[PDB]
C-alpha cells in the first residue's frame, strides 16, 4: 500500500526520459568504458586484474594527471601492436583509447581500445541528451510544447 | 503555456528564454556563429588532416555554432515576421 | 529551511519529527515514503555506530587467541573463523526476520522495536531528547566510518596509527 | 540606470543580479588572492579536485537558489551567510588587468 506508485508518477515522461538517457544509457555506458579499461584491456595483455588488486592497479602509468591537464593524446600512445598475441604481454601496447578502425589480425575482431572508447564517446552524448527535458527546476522543454508547436505553416501537415 | 499555432508565422513564445530577445540581435549573431563555426570546423579538418596530437578544443566547442546558427536564423525570422 | 537557511524546506519536513533541519535540497521526501526512510537512516545510524565503536576499540583491545589479534579492521575479515562469520550472519538474519513485519507495517514509530531494557527512556520528553540524539551521534557516525574505510584503503594503517 | 544594450528587458533582473553579484564577490576573493600563473600548475591535481568538488554542489545548490529568488522567495545573492556591489564592480575589473 505505502509504496505503490501514483498514476501522476508514472506518466511524468520528463523525469523518466531525462533518467533514461543520462542514468540508464549514459552512465551504464561509461561504467562499461570503466571496465573495459580497468580489466578487459589489462587482461587482454597478459596482466590480472581483479576485486583484489583494481584500486591499487592503474589502467595507464600516467593515471588520470593527463585527463586533468587536458593532455588527453597520451591515453592513445602505443597501441597493441599489429603482432599483439591475445591474452599476453608479447606486442602489447600502453593505449587505453584509441581509434585504429578495423580488426586486430590474430583475434579477427575489433580492437578494445576503439571499443572504450566507443563507449566513452557515446555516454557523454547520452548524459548531454538528458539534460533536454524539464524535471524540477525550470530549464529543459516540455514534450507537450514541443509536439504542439510543429505544424507546417504552409499547412501540408 | 499552449504552443499551437495557425497561419504562416509562430507567435514568439515558442522561443522559451530567448522570446524577448531583437530580431537584429538574433540575425547578426546568426551569421557570425555561422560564420566563426564554419572556420573552426576548417581549421580542425580541412586544413591538412586531424591528428590525435592535433585536437584544438575550442575548434570542438566552436564547430556546435554551426548547428546554433541555424537555431538563431529560425528565431530571427520569427522574430522579424512579429514585428520583434 | 534551517541547514539551507536560503532555500524552502519540502513539503513533508515540518520540523515536528526527530532529526528536522529542513534538509533535503533534491526534495527526496516528495516521492519517497518518509516512515520508511526515517527507519532506514536509524538503522544505517545504528549499524555505523556499532561499526565505529568496534573499528577504534579493535585497533587497540583483543579477544584472546593469534586470529583475533589483528590491528587492522579490514585485514580482520580474512583472519577471523568462517564459522565465526556465519554466526553473526545467523544472528542478524534472526534480528531481521524478527523485524521485518514491524519495518513495513508502519504502527510503532521509526526504529522502534520494543527495546529498552534499562528503561533510560522513561519519561516522553526524556525520550525526545534520546531520539534526537540517537541521530545526530548516528549520522556523525556514518560518515566517520565511511572515513575510516576510505582511509585503510588508501593509506593501509589503522584509524589512530595514521 | 546604468543598461545601454538592454539586457534587463531580455533577462530578468533579479537573475542578473545573481550573476552580478557572484562575479563580484569571485572577483574579490580573486583580487586579494592575487596579492596573498605557477600556483595553478605548482599545487596539487587532487587538492584542485576538491575545490572543485565543492564549487560544484555550491553551484548545483544555486540552481535550487535562483528558483526561489525567480519566484520571490529569496533576495538575489542571499545565502543567509551598494558597499558590496561598488567595491564588487571595482574588483572586477581589477581582476582582469591582474590575469
Ligand atoms: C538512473 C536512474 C534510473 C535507472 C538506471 C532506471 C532503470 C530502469 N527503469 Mg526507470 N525510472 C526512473 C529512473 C531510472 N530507471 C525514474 C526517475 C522514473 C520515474 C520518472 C522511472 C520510471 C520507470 C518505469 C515506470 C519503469 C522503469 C523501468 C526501468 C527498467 C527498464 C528495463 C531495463 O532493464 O532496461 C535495460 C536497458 C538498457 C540497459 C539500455 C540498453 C539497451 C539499448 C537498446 C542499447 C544497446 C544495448 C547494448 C549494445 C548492450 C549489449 C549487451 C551485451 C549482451 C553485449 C530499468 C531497470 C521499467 C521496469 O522494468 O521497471 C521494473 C518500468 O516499467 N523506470
Ligand atoms: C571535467 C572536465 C574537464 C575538461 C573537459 C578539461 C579540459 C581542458 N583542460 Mg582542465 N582541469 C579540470 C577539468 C577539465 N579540464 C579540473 C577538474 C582541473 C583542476 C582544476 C583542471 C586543471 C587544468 C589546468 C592547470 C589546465 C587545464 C587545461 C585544459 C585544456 C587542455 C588544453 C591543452 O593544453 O591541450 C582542456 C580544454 C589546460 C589549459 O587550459 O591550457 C590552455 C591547463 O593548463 N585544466
Ligand atoms: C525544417 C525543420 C524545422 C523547423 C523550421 C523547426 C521550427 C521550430 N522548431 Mg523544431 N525541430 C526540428 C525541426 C524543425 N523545427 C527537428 C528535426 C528537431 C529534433 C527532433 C526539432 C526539435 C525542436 C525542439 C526541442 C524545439 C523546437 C522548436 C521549434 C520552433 C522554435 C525554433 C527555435 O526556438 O529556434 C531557436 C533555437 C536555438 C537558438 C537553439 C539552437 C538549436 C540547438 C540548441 C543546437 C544543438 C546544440 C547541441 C547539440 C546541444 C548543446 C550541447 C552542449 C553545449 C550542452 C520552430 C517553430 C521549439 C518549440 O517548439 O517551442 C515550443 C523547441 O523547443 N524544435
Ligand atoms: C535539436 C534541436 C533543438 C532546438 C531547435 C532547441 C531549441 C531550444 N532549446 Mg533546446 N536542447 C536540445 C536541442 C534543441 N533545442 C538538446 C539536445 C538539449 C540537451 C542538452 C537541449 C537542452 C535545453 C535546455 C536545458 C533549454 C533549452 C532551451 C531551448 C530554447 C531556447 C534556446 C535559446 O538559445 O534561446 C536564446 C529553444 C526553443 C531553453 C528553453 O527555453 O526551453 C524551453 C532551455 O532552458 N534546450
Ligand atoms: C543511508 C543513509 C541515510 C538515509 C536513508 C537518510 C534519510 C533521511 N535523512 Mg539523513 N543524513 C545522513 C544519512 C541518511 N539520511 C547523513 C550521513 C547525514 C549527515 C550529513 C544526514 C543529515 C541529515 C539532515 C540534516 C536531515 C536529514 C534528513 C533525512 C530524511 C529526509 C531527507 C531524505 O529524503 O533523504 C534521503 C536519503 C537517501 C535516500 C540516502 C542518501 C543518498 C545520497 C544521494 C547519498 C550521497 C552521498 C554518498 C530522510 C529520513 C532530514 C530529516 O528530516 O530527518 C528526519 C534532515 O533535515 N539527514
Ligand atoms: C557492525 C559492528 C561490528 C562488526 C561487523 C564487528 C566485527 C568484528 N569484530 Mg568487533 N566490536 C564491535 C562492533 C563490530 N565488530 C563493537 C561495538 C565492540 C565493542 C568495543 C567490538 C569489540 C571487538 C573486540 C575486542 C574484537 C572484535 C573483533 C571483531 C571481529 C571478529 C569477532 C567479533 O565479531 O567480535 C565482536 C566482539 C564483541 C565484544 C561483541 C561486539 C558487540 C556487538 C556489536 C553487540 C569481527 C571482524 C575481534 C577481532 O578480531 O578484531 C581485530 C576482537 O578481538 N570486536
Ligand atoms: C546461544 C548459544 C551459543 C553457543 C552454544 C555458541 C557456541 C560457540 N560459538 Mg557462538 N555466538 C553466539 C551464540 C552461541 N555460540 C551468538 C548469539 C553470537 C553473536 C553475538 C555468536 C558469535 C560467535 C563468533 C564470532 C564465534 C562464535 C564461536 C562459537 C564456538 C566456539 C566458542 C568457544 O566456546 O570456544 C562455539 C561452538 C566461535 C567459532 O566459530 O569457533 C571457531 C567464533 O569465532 N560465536
Ligand atoms: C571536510 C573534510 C575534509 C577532509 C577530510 C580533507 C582532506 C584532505 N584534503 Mg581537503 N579541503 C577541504 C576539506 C577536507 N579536506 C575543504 C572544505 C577545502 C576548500 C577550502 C579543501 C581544500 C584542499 C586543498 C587545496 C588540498 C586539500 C588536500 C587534502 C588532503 C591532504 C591534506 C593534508 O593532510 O596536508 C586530505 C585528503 C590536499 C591534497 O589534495 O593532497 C594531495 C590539497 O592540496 N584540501
Ligand atoms: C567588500 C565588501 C562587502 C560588503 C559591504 C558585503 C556586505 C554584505 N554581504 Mg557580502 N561578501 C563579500 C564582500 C562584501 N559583502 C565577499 C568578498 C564574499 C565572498 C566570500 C561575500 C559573500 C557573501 C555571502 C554568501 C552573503 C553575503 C551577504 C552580505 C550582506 C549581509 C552579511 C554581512 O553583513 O557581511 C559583510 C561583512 C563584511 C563586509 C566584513 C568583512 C571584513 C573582513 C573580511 C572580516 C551584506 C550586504 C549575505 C547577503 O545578504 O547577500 C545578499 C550573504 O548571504 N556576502
Ligand atoms: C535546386 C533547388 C533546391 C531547393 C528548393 C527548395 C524549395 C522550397 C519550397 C518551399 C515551399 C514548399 O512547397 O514547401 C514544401 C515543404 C515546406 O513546407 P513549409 O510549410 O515548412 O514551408 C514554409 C515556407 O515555404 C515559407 O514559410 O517542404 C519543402 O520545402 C521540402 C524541400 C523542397
Amino acid at each position: 500500500p505505502k509504496f505503490k506508485p501514483s498514476l501522476a508518477w508514472f506518466k511524468n515522461n520528463e523525469s523518466r526520459l531525462n533518467h533514461h538517457l543520462a542514468g540508464l544509457f549514459g552512465v551504464s555506458s561509461l561504467a562499461w568504458a570503466g571496465h573495459l579499461v580497468h580489466v578487459a584491456i589489462p587482461e587482454a595483455r597478459g596482466q590480472h586484474v581483479g576485486w583484489d588488486n583494481f584500486l591499487s592497479t592503474k589502467p595507464h602509468p600516467a593515471g588520470l594527471e593527463p585527463f586533468f591537464k587536458g593532455q588527453w593524446s597520451v591515453y592513445a600512445d602505443g597501441p597493441d601492436s599489429m603482432n599483439h598475441v591475445f591474452n599476453t604481454s608479447e606486442g602489447a601496447g600502453k593505449a587505453i583509447l584509441t581509434f585504429l578502425g578495423g580488426f586486430h589480425p590474430q583475434t579477427k575482431s575489433l580492437w578494445l581500445t576503439d571499443i572504450a572508447h566507443h563507449h566513452l564517446a557515446i555516454a557523454v552524448i547520452f548524459i548531454i541528451a538528458g539534460h533536454m527535458y524539464r524535471t524540477n527546476w525550470s530549464i529543459g522543454h516540455s514534450l507537450k510544447e514541443i509536439l504542439d508547436a510543429h505544424r507546417a505553416p504552409g499547412g501540408r501537415l | 503555456k499552449d504552443t499551437f499555432w495557425t497561419g504562416k508565422v509562430p507567435p514568439s513564445t515558442v522561443l522559451g528564454i530567448g522570446e524577448k530577445v531583437p530580431s537584429a540581435a538574433y540575425i547578426i549573431s546568426s551569421v557570425v556563429c555561422l560564420l566563426v563555426g564554419s572556420y573552426c570546423v576548417y581549421e580542425s579538418n580541412l586544413l591538412s588532416p586531424l591528428t590525435v596530437t592535433t585536437i584544438n578544443p575550442l575548434y570542438v566547442l566552436g564547430s556546435l555554432l554551426v548547428p546554433y546558427s541555424w537555431g538563431l536564423h529560425v528565431a530571427g525570422w520569427i522574430q522579424l515576421k512579429n514585428g520583434k | 529551511s534551517r541547514a539551507l537557511p536560503f532555500l524552502e524546506a519540502p513539503k513533508k519536513l515540518d520540523g515536528k519529527i526527530p532529526g528536522d533541519a529542513g534538509f533535503d535540497p533534491l526534495y527526496i521526501s516528495d516521492n519517497m515514503n518518509l516512515d520508511y526512510l526515517r527507519a532506514s537512516e536509524i538503522k544505517h545510524c545504528r549499524v555505523a555506530m556499532l561499526a565505529a565503536l568496534g573499528y577504534i576499540t579493535q585497533e587497540f583491545f583483543h579477544l584472546p587467541g593469534d586470529v583475533f589479534n589483528e590491528k587492522h579492521a579490514l585485514a580482520a575479515i580474512h583472519k577471523v573463523p568462517i564459522e565465526g562469520w556465519i554466526q553473526i550472519i545467523l544472528f542478524i538474519s534472526l534480528v531481521e526476520i524478527a523485524t521485518f513485519r514491524t519495518t513495513f507495517s508502519f504502527d510503532r514509530e521509526p526504529g522502534d522495536f520494543g527495546f529498552d531494557p534499562l528503561g533510560l527512556a522513561k519519561s516522553p520528553q526524556l525520550r525526545r531528547r534520546y531520539q534526537e540524539s540517537e541521530i545526530r551521534n548516528g549520522r556523525l557516525a556514518m560518515i566517520a566510518v565511511i572515513g575510516f574505510i576510505v582511509q585503510e584503503l588508501v593509506t593501509g594503517k589503522s584509524v589512530v596509527e595514521q | 540606470g546604468f543598461d545601454p544594450l538592454g539586457f534587463s528587458t531580455i533577462i530578468d533582473l533579479r537573475y542578473l543580479r545573481e550573476s552580478e553579484l557572484k562575479h563580484c564577490r569571485i572577483a574579490m576573493l580573486a583580487v586579494v588572492g592575487f596579492i596573498v600563473m605557477q600556483a595553478i600548475g605548482q599545487v596539487p591535481i587532487s587538492g584542485w579536485i576538491q575545490i572543485f568538488l565543492l564549487v560544484a554542489i555550491l553551484e548545483m545548490i544555486d540552481i535550487a537558489a535562483i528558483k526561489e529568488t525567480l519566484q520571490g522567495n529569496r533576495e538575489p545573492g542571499y545565502f543567509g551567510f551598494l558597499s558590496e556591489l561598488k567595491n564588487g564592480r571595482l574588483a572586477m575589473i581589477a581582476s582582469i588587468a591582474f590575469m
